[PDB]
């Protein structure tokens, strides 16, 4: 699967995945916490294969 | 020369600093526009922010374009050099080293290009504090605007320096009588001289009390007039207030 | 004499993903590799668009005082005609309140020189939404991934705005009650300039 | 007591762990030293975990966190909990530099090190019972809130000193534990209470190490170590930073301290894997099988690894 | 297959998309594309039959709100959200349908508050000033105060440098030697920052 | 200038018609063609093109808000000195004149 | 005499010792004899900011 991951003097600590529009936000950011504001997103069509 | 008034300001002014104390950290608490705006410290701190987000930059693609391998076999010149005959090797450093002489051309005339819209920036601000600072402007709000200026405390910031512009602000409004001029025995008016000050008369004639004084039109500071202050002409007309030598 | 300089920009949004892949799930998942140029775009986009955004609001100030005398009749005509130039006031229109429309001069150089049907008059994306019918390339740029933030101000704001800023050199006591004339400030800063004797 | 304490934690319902802490034994179990640092053989290091539930005069908690060490640098701790009821429970809490002083308020010179705005500030409710206390354990850049929901954060720094603005209670009223002890706790009931939380003696660690619950949504449980977990890489090597990829971390089903391999034991990429999935259960066919190892002298003894192709070729290890 | 999501394959031009009619005529043409190059509208021989299609993606503008999103723009009436109010050109998307009344992020002349309710807002108060008078009234201000205004300004930059041969040639001999052919870049350079820096 | 900001747009699709070195532009067509390792290769050099042409937009538009908002200081200057007031700087706004 | 108050207070806020506002040592690049972020790398790549 897909995921952030952050890793410090070789070791591996807060690992987050992306499956939420803000989550996916979110690892598009690489902050746990992002800035309130505007941003622009698509329209999520993965409804139907 | 009360002495109490400067006081009655001066904890104004300590007040201020405690906001202004205050306001240094954590900006997020109850912020808002008004105290967000221009000349505000979120306004500056924005500043502050940014320049030091853009000095933190323009080095890091630097490293970036000599990392990639251009139209070549691999990006470890000796590997070719040791792997294959001279010929072939030179036309991809050719490539090569042009790709970087490019790439390094383009970055060094942006570079001067933020260094001659510094100097200029850094022209302009050099005077902003000789005059605010060094000097006491007569300017309506050079220094920030729309406010009389007192003195700035300008202090420094990595790399920068800074103002913050200690400024007198209205707070009431005296609403008096004006007068338009003086004539008497119709041949002599009574006429001002310096435009700043301005005659006066507080109070009406609705028991006998008319008090002409002359002050500044911008600040109130009634006073009794003197005949010198005053300048004389010859002509009159309907807006002259009319007296007799005995009133004068 | 004339002078005149321009204030503001259009800015622009675009999303890179979006603009790169038109709905490609493997394209995607293939650019992850490197992102960390368009975080650095998007935030210098969106950092700007506020800090000009807020500049401009403290540049603006109201004077609803001024906006009182604006009118023709809460002048007190003297001689000049100031006509083409003063705005024009309009009737209550469904708002219910009586508004103001540009007048004459600016009208007339916008109406010249300033070309309706271009990006000045903000389109609502929503006809080309439904779309059903063909369009031109501001929904295809749209499609890119591409639109236009819509003015930060208006001609209406800045038209009052440029009203009330001159309309307050006439101005006396706290609500005067009558406009002092004209002339009788001019004299004023003719005794300023130079005090007058004749 | 305890069934109340642990009970709040969420997990599936056949789960079975060892879990090591400064778990409380007394209500006034007195300390053996009188020091509030740590260092070789960290016991009595003050109060590595502090619970209270009791009140005597019941206005409200104030509660201050720091180090005496005085690194003011740092960032300090308040919590104010409004002792009234339960939704009114929710307590102000701020991690931030404090313009604080030693002595539990504004009497003397202050620390005024805050030049960063603050690392937490929110209000977090909390409830009310006799056997429900609302605690903060700290160990390394681990914080444990017994409060709710646990809440775990990491940072660098250290707490060293404990105080409180509000000392109305009795040595009871709260329970300072200093000593991480450890109990293997077992729930296969499929409610609040657990079948048992019985102390742990031996394989603690390893059993705490690896040991987890397999989530509904196969997720990681938080607070685990990935002490041998590593990055998926073909190349390269990365001591530090971040990023976004592709690894094998979702999961089908989970098993642990296996006894049935020695028997010939046969996995395929079809079959879902048969077993004690510890946790939740996914009926997806398995993607990759990942192993710990204690000890490789089973393997490297009778360890009989045979993989197979799609030719069937075979390749015995 | 018409005005539905479906997987077009026409003239070697294939995806994803949706269909729809329109009314148009040219008695020549049969497709038409794009700036970028794709096609949208196009006609059939026999029938005249015109039709335009449309992605089954596009875009939208959702605001970030503490820790979550709560208000969203799009164009499309439907949503996952309680509400959607039909602002001037967009649709805004949440579940607070309130008024908002302390704005907490504001954009142009709109702002919205905590709760994630939208508003207009109005102008802010500005900075009264009182012109000079012939005669008549004033209001001579008096018993002020103090108010300090913020500024900064970044003066210097830090200059760097660079060996251009070092940096393309990491140890080599022969490297220079051959590019013996061309350096006056390196020149230009080193000048420039040399007398930059001085 | 306003002729001169109804530009700097076009020519973005117009690239973006363009092919970097490949069979066709058209990353979905040429994904359902062959195999996979051609068609990354050439899908890395089309976002490289335009990642870049967009970098260069950044800094001509960054570079045309930071000359403006120089411009609009001045122009703020100029909306305080004689505008909101009068001042003895002769010809200072205007020029070759008292104003 | 050192800092004021805000100065050096809006300092420690917005730099951290340790970033590219600090000096540097060289002679442990030259030494080397630990790991080596980047500062001693672009002093191998032939940069050098004064
Ligand atoms: C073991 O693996 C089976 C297949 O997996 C592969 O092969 C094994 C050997 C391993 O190597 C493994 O790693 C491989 O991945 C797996 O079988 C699963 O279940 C059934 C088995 O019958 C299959 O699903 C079928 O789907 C079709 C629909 O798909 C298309 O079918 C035709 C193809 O042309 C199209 O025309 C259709 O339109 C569909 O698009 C169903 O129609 C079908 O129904 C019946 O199929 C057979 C036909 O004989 C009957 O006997 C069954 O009883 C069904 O009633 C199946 O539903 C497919 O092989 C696979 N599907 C899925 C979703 O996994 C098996 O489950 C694995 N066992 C274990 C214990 O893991
Ligand atoms: C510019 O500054 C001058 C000098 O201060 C002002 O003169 C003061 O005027 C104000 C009112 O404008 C006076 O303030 C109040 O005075 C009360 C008593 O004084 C008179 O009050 C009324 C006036 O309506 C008279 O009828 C009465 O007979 C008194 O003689 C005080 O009790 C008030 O204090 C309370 O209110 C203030 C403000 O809310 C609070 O801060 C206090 O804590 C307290 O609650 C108040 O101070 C003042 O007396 C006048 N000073 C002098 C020396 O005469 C000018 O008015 C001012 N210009 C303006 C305001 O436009
Ligand atoms: C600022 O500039 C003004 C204009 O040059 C100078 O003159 C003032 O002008 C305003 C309005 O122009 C005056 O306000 C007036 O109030 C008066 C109130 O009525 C008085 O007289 C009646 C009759 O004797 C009394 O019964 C009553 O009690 C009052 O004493 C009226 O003249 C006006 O309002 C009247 O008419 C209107 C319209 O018909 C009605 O709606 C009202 O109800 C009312 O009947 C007018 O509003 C102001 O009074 C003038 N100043 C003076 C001193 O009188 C100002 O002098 C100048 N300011 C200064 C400080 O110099
Ligand atoms: C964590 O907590 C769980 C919950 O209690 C523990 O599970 C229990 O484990 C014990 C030890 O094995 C079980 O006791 C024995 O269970 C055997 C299996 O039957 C049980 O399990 C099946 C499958 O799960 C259930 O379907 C079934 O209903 C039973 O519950 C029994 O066969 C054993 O009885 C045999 O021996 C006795 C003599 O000792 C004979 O008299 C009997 O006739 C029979 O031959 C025995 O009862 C217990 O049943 C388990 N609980 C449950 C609910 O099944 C975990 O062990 C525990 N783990 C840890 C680490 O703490
Ligand atoms: C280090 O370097 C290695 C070497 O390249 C990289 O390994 C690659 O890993 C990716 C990730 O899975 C592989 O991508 C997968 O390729 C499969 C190929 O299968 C086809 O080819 C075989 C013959 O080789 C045929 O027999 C078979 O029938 C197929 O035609 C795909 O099947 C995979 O499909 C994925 O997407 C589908 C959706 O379409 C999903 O349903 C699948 O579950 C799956 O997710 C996938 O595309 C790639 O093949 C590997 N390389 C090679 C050469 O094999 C490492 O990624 C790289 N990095 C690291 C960190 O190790
Ligand atoms: C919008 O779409 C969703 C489903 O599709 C639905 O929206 C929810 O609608 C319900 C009921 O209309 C809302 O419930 C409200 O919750 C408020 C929040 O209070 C919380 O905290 C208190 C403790 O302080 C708890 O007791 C409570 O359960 C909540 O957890 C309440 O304030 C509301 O009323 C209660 O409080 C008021 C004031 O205190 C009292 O006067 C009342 O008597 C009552 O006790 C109410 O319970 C819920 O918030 C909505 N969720 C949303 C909007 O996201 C709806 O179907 C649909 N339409 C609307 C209009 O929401
Ligand atoms: C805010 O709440 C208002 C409540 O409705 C009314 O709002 C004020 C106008 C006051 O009169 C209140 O006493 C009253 O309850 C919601 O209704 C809409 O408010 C707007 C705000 O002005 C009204 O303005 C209209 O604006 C158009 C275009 O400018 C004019 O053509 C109209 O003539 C009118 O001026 C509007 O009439 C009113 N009703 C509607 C739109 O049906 C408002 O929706 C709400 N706002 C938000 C963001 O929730
Ligand atoms: C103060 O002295 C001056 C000096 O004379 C007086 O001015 C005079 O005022 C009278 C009365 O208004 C003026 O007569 C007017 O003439 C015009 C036509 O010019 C007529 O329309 C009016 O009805 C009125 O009759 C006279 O011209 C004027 N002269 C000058 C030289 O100013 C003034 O009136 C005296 N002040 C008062 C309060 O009377
Ligand atoms: C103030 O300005 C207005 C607006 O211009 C003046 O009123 C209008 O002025 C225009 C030209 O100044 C007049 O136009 C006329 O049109 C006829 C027919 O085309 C043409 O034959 C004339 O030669 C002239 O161009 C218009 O009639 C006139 N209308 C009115 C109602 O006045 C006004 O005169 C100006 N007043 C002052 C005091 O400046
Ligand atoms: C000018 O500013 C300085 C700097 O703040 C002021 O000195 C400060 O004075 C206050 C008031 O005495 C001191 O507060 C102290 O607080 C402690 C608790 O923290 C309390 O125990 C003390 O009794 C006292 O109230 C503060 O420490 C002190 N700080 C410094 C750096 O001097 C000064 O008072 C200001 N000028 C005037 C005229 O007030
Ligand atoms: C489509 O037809 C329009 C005629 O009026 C419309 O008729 C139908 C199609 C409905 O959409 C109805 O709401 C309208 O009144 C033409 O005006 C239009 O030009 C035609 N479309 C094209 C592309 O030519
Ligand atoms: C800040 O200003 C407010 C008035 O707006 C005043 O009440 C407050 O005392 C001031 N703060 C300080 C620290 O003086
Ligand atoms: C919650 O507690 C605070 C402090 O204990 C109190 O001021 C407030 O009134 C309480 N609210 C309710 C609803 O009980
Ligand atoms: C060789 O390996 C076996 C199997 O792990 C081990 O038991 C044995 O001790 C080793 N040989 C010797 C001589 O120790």
């Amino acid at each position: 699967v897909d995921a952030l991951i952050e890793v410090q003097g070789t070791a591996i600590q807060r690992i987050l995945y992306c499956d939420d529009p803000v989550s996916q936000l979110k690892c598009s950011q690489v902050a746990f916490d992002l800035d309130d504001g505007f941003y622009p997103f698509s329209s999520r069509n993965l409804l139907s294969h | 020369v009360l002495q109490r008034n400067q006081q009655l300001l001066a904890e104004s002014f300590n007040s201020a600093i405690g906001n202004i104390t205050s306001a240094f950290e954590s900006v997020k608490e109850a912020s808002s526009q008004t105290s967000r705006g221009l000349n505000t410290v979120a306004h500056a701190l924005t500043k502050v922010q940014e320049v030091v987000n853009s000095q933190g930059a323009a080095l890091t693609q630097l490293t970036v374009q000599l990392q990639h391998n251009f139209q070549a076999i691999s990006s470890s010149i000796d590997d070719i050099y040791s792997r294959l005959d001279i010929l072939s090797a030179d036309v991809q450093v050719d490539r090569l080293i042009t790709g970087r002489l490019s790439a390094l051309n383009a970055f060094v005339a942006q570079t001067l290009t933020k260094y001659t819209e510094v100097q200029a920036s850094r022209k302009l601000a050099q005077q902003k504090v000789n005059e605010c600072v060094k000097s006491q402007s007569q300017r309506y709000g050079f220094c920030g605007g729309d406010g009389e200026h007192i003195f700035s405390l300008v202090q420094a910031a990595p790399q920068g320096l800074l103002f913050l512009h200690t400024v007198l602000v209205p707070s009431d409004f005296v609403d008096v009588i004006a007068i338009a001029g003086l004539c008497v025995n119709d041949e002599i008016a009574l006429t001002l001289r310096e435009p700043g000050l301005v005659l006066f008369t507080h109070e009406l004639q609705n028991h006998t009390a008319t008090e002409y004084f002359v002050s500044s039109r911008r600040m109130f500071e009634p006073r009794k007039p003197t005949v010198s202050d005053f300048v004389q002409i010859e002509s009159c007309v309907v807006t002259y207030v009319n007296l007799t030598r005995d009133q004068l | 004499r004339t002078e005149y300089l321009q204030l503001y920009n259009t800015p622009v949004s675009v999303d890179c993903a979006t603009y790169v892949c038109n709905g490609n799930s493997r394209c995607k998942q293939l650019l992850t590799q490197y992102t960390a140029a368009c975080k650095t775009i998007e935030s210098a986009l969106q950092l700007s668009a506020r800090l000009e955004s807020v500049e401009v609001n403290s540049m603006l100030t109201i004077s609803e005082e001024a906006l009182q005398l604006a009118t023709i009749s809460s002048f007190n005509g003297d001689g000049y005609n100031f006509t083409n130039v003063l705005g024009v006031s309009v009737y209550d229109p469904a708002r219910g309140r009586v508004v103001q429309k540009r007048s004459f001069i600016e009208d007339l150089l916008f109406n010249k020189v300033v070309t309706n049907g271009l990006g000045t008059v903000d389109e609502d994306y929503k006809r080309c939404s439904n779309g059903r019918s063909v369009a031109d390339l501001v929904c295809a740029q749209y499609y890119s991934g591409v639109m236009v933030l819509p003015g930060v101000v208006d001609a209406e704001k800045l038209h009052m705005y440029s009203a009330s800023l001159i309309g307050g050199m006439v101005l006396g006591g706290f609500t005067a009650a009558a406009a002092l004339p004209f002339s009788y400030a001019v004299q004023a800063r003719l005794n300023y300039l130079a005090l007058q004797t004749d | 007591n305890f069934r109340r304490f642990f009970s709040k934690f969420n997990v599936q319902a056949p789960a079975v762990v060892v879990l090591g802490g400064y778990l409380p034994i007394g209500e006034n179990q007195g300390v053996n030293s009188t020091w509030y640092c740590a260092g070789q053989h960290p016991t009595a290091s003050g109060v590595h975990g502090i619970f209270v539930s009791h009140i005597r005069g019941g206005h409200g908690f104030e509660i201050g966190i720091s180090q005496e060490p005085f690194d003011p640098s740092g960032y300090q701790l308040y919590l104010h909990k409004a002792t009234n009821g339960n939704t009114n429970a929710t307590a102000r809490l701020r991690i931030c530099q404090f313009p604080s002083i030693k002595t539990l308020g504004p009497t003397a010179n202050n620390d005024v090190t805050i030049g960063r705005n603050c690392l937490f500030n929110k209000a977090i409710p909390a409830h009310m019972s006799e056997h429900s206390v609302v605690g903060i354990t700290w160990d390394n850049d681990r914080v444990t809130v017994f409060s709710d929901k646990i809440y775990y954060f990491y940072f660098k720094n250290d707490w060293s000193r404990v105080a409180t603005k509000c000392y109305n209670s009795g040595g009871c009223a709260m329970q300072y534990v200093y000593e991480p002890t450890y109990y293997m706790l077992n729930v296969t009931s499929a409610g609040e209470d657990g079948i048992s939380y019985q102390p742990c003696t031996a394989n603690c660690i390893g059993y705490a190490a690896n040991v987890f619950a397999t989530e509904p949504n196969g997720h990681i449980p938080e607070g685990f170590s990935f002490n041998n977990w590593f990055l998926l890489s073909n190349d390269s090597t990365l001591v530090h930073g971040k990023v976004v990829s592709n690894q094998p971390l979702l999961v089908n089903c989970l098993l642990a301290i296996p006894k049935i391999y020695g028997l010939g034991q046969f996995f395929s990429f079809n079959q879902t894997i048969d077993g004690v999935c510890n946790g939740a259960a996914v009926q997806r066919a398995p993607e990759a099988l990942r192993f710990n190892i204690n000890d490789t002298s089973v393997i490297l003894a009778e360890g009989s690894i045979v993989l197979h192709t799609a030719l069937g070729t075979n390749f015995s290890f | 297959t018409l005005d539905v999501c479906t997987k077009y394959t026409i003239y070697g031009f294939k995806g994803e998309g949706i269909i729809t009619l329109t009314n148009s005529s040219f008695l020549a043409g049969v497709y038409y594309t794009s700036d970028s190059g794709q096609l949208l509208a196009f006609k059939n021989v026999t029938s005249g039959a015109v039709y335009s299609v449309t992605p089954c993606s596009f875009s939208e503008q959702a605001a970030y709100v503490d820790d979550d999103i709560v208000g969203v723009i799009s164009s499309l009436s439907s949503s996952t959200f309680n509400s959607t109010r039909e602002l001037p050109g967009f649709f805004y998307h949440s579940n607070d349908g309130s008024n908002c009344t302390e704005p907490v992020l504001v954009y142009s002349n709109i702002g919205v508050c905590k709760s994630g309710s939208i508003g207009y807002v109005p102008s802010q108060s500005g900075q009264v000033k009182i012109a000079p008078t012939v005669t008549g009234n004033i209001s001579i201000p008096t018993n002020f105060s103090m108010s300090i205004r913020t500024e900064y300004l970044q003066l210097y930059n830090t200059p760097v440098s660079v060996d251009c041969a070092t940096y393309v040639c990491n140890g080599n001999s022969r490297c220079k030697q051959l590019l013996t052919q061309y350096t006056a870049a390196c020149k230009t350079i080193e000048s420039a920052l040399q007398l930059s820096a001085r």
